[PDB]
């Protein structure tokens, strides 16, 4: 390809080229409740946004890199975005909810 | 803005 890609390009849950409205519409059509996807942040270069579908709405969470190869979400630190997804498949992300299926990059 | 997770 000759490109240097985002380090998360090719991960099933990563969408590097959609809008926030497209994220909403994908989660409501392709996704199901507890589905999720990750986008680069629209407003903070270098950050990422995790979108999560509950029974009644979509929630957006900030993931921010540290200077030392880690990522911060909810005041906790993880070695990768994949580790954040592993964490919230086993611990509730919103009361009553875990991460279930990714919305695959379309 | 952004939501905070349950275990924040």
């Amino acid at each position: 390809s000759g490109r240097e890609e985002d380090p998360h390009e090719g991960k099933i849950w990563f969408h590097g080229k959609i809008s926030k409205q497209e994220a909403y519409n994908l989660l409501m059509t392709v996704g199901q409740v507890s589905s999720f996807l990750v986008r680069p942040s629209d407003n903070t270069p270098g950050d990422y946004s995790l979108y999560f579908r509950t029974n009644e709405n979509i929630q957006r969470f900030k993931i921010s890199p540290t200077p030392n190869n880690q990522f911060m979400m909810g005041g906790r630190y993880y070695n990768s975005i994949g580790d954040i997804i592993d964490h919230y498949r086993k611990e509730q992300i919103v009361e009553g909810y875990y991460l279930k299926e990714p919305v695959p990059m379309q | 803005d952004y939501a905070e997770p349950m275990d924040a």
